[PDB]
């Protein structure tokens, strides 16, 4: 499997495989045959149960260690039962001995007669006979054994038969390791197992192409090849995703804002990203995020003009009502402000801005509900009201069809006092009066109202006439007679104040009117 | 070197002689070795400009006609002809009993054939061929 490395392949050893027997001649010999593969192989066997004492050792050639600490050896063999062997009464065996010696020189040329180390003895789990020969059954026995913790460059390993009947398969000498591994995106390198079977190796990861460590990544490595429980991690960069055992690019259309999240996403509704590895989306045409923002949350855009503009007005005061916009963008942020100006005959746009201290009761401006009550502005001139729809950008893209325009004429109430009125001519019997229009009309004035009487207040009788124009004629009056005048006018709305005593005295001019 | 034992050596090419009236044969002992030698050639030549074949354990009647079918036991494979260190090799021990579960017997006084197919594959009435008489008990010891 893909945790053990061969070090040594007896079937394998394609160049062949020279081990040194000994005795060379009447011990373990090599004899061609077919195996579990039905590969013709070369394989030791002896054979030798008749003879009272036997000593037949077959030795490997130098094997190299590699780095490994703790070796296995996995012995295929066939033994022969002694009871299918005739006549073979005290000598015959069913074990053999298996040994190994650690040195640097790959060039001992002779078994060693001391310093070989028993590492066990070999005992089969199906003895063959007769009959399996008979029917070409194959009983194959599987020993693994194993050896360490080894430290010189090799060693040799040894068979010892002392008068079994045996036929070695095969020998697969090898160590485990840890393959090369991604967890939790970090990457483990392939690692050789510790000295012993209960040996743990700490290896510590390397974050992968491209992510950034979290908890330093560690890994154990379990004499079986196996890893064990980890600890640690590493987390995609902004623009990439774990996929497999890499953080890959986003794809296009896809983004992802920071390490800690945890895939790609695909941008939000009016957002795009048109390149792979994207950590934002950039907003479409038209449109924005307010500066309270989520690159997460879809982009918007300015509403559509308000609807249903309506208008309510009292004499010096005007209440404004509307609707929701068709479109909102869409944002529940909207928001609107009021804008007053002033013109008339000057369609094109002519109009002074009104700048005053009026009210615009709550807000006129950034005003969450659909109305607006105006107070404190002068009684008969057209002011003009744009409302315009607003939210959290727009900011970003302003334009007049944000907005919905009421051009509107004010109400009118009773004009101010006239404040100067003047005798235009006094005659002993007459006194002509006129008088400049008011200050503030407030309106249309419809006529003037002029009330007099004497300046003594015995015999008094108080006297009024009425008129369209700013002048009148008193007649029928006391010679050399003090009276007093005033005068007012009238609008729709009422009367104004009465002007500020004009005092005139007949005279003795003659009238002409009179003649003779 | 030491022995009790023999080793007879064959070269199983076509270029052998012994082979020619198609009646080579050896008398062996229990536990004397025949080794067969592949043909194997230099470096520099076409593994196909090459000869290579299949060896097989028969009986009489496939020893006669040269067809292991239903006759014998697949033994060995001639096929690798530039192998590494000198021919390939196989090895026979005319044994009493074998330590292999699936290996071979041989009795004294009886007698034992080897045939070969080729890698050419030609389906051949001809065929380079072995007889092997083990000997007598009493002329061995
Ligand atoms: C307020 O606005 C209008 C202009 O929009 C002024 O005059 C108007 O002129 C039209 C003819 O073009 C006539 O219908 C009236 O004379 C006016 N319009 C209306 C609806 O009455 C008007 O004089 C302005 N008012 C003030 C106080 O300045
Ligand atoms: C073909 O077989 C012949 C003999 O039939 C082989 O010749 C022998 O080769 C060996 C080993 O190298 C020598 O020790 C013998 O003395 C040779 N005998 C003769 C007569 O030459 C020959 O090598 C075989 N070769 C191939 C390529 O198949
Ligand atoms: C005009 O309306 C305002 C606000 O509603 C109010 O304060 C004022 O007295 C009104 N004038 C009237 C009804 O003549």
């Amino acid at each position: 499997p893909a945790n053990e490395v061969t070090l040594l392949d007896s079937r394998s050893v394609q160049g062949e495989l020279g081990w040194i027997a000994s005795p060379l001649e009447g011990g373990w010999e090599e004899v061609s045959i077919m195996d579990e593969k039905n590969t013709p192989i070369r394989t030791y066997q002896v054979c030798n149960v008749m003879e009272p004492s036997q000593n037949n050792w077959l030795r490997t050639d130098w094997i190299t260690r590699e780095g490994a600490q703790r070796v296995y050896i996995e012995i295929k063999f066939t033994l022969r039962d002694c009871n299918s062997l005739p006549g073979v009464m005290g000598t015959c065996k069913e074990t053999f001995n298996l040994y190994y010696y650690e040195s640097d020189n790959d060039k001992e040329r002779f078994i060693r007669e001391n310093q070989f180390v028993k590492i066990d003895t070999i005992a089969a789990d199906e003895s063959f006979t007769q009959v399996d020969i008979g029917d070409r059954i194959m009983k194959l026995n599987t020993e693994i054994r194993d050896v360490g913790p080894l430290s010189k460059k090799g060693f040799y390993l040894a068979f010892q038969d002392v008068g079994a009947c045996i036929a070695l398969v095969s020998v697969r000498v090898f160590y485990k390791k840890c393959p090369l591994t991604v967890r939790n995106l970090a990457q483990f390198p392939d690692t050789i197992t510790g000295a012993d079977t209960s040996s743990l190796v700490e290896v510590r990861g390397s974050c992968v192409n491209n992510s950034e460590e979290k908890d330093v990544p560690k890994m154990y490595c379990g004499a079986d090849g196996e890893w064990l429980v980890p600890i640690g991690n590493c987390l995609c960069n902004a623009g990439h995703e774990e996929r497999s055992g890499e953080c890959q690019a986003c794809k296009i259309g896809y983004y992802k804002a920071l390490s800690t999240d945890a895939t790609c996403a695909k941008c939000p509704p009016h957002s795009y990203s048109v390149w792979e590895g994207a950590t934002s989306c950039t907003c479409d045409r038209g449109f924005f995020r307010a500066d309270n923002d989520a690159a997460s949350m879809p982009c918007t855009r300015p509403p559509s003009a308000p609807l249903n503009l309506i208008s309510n007005v009292n004499e010096t005061s005007v209440n404004l009502e509307w609707s929701s916009p068709q479109n909102t963008g869409g944002r529940q942020d909207i928001s609107y402000n009021v804008v007053c100006k002033k013109c008339g005959a000057g369609d094109p746009s002519k109009c002074r801005p009104c700048g005053s201290g009026v009210h615009y009761t709550p807000q006129q401006n950034g005003l969450k509900t659909t109305k607006v009550s105006i107070t404190d502005l002068l009684a008969h001139t057209n002011y003009t009201f744009e409302i315009w729809a607003v939210n959290g950008v727009s900011k970003y893209n302003p334009n007049p069809d944000q907005s919905v325009s009421v051009t509107v004429t004010t109400n009118q109430a009773a004009p101010s006092s006239i404040a100067l009125v003047q005798a235009k001519e006094v005659t002993r019997y007459s006194v002509a009066l006129a008088w400049l229009e008011p200050d503030r009309p407030n309106g249309v004035i419809l006529e003037y109202e002029v009330k007099y009487y004497e300046k003594d207040q015995n015999e008094r009788s108080y006297r009024i006439v009425r008129t369209a124009a700013r002048n009148t004629d008193i007649k029928g009056l006391n010679p050399l007679t003090s009276y007093v005048f005033h005068v007012r006018a009238r609008t729709a709305a009422g009367y104004g104040d009465f002007s500020e005593p004009l005092e005139v005295t007949t005279n003795t001019v003659p009238s002409r009117i009179i003649g003779d | 070197a030491a022995a009790v034992a023999d080793r007879y050596a064959v070269y199983w090419n076509s270029s052998n002689p012994r082979f020619q009236r198609g009646d080579y044969h050896i008398d062996v002992c229990i536990n004397d070795y025949l080794d067969v030698f592949c043909p194997h050639y230099e470096d520099s030549v076409p593994e196909d400009k090459t000869e290579r074949y299949v060896l097989y354990m028969v009986n009489f009647d496939g020893y006669s006609a040269c067809d292991h079918t239903s006759k014998g036991f697949k033994r060995w494979e001639c096929n690798r002809p530039h192998s590494p260190n000198g021919p390939l090799k196989f090895s026979e021990k005319f044994q009493l009993f074998t330590p292999f579960s699936l290996g071979f017997e041989f009795r004294p006084g009886r007698e034992y054939f080897y045939i070969s197919s080729a890698i050419p594959d030609n389906g051949r009435r001809s065929c380079l061929k072995l007889k092997v008489f083990v000997r007598p008990t009493n002329s061995c010891m």
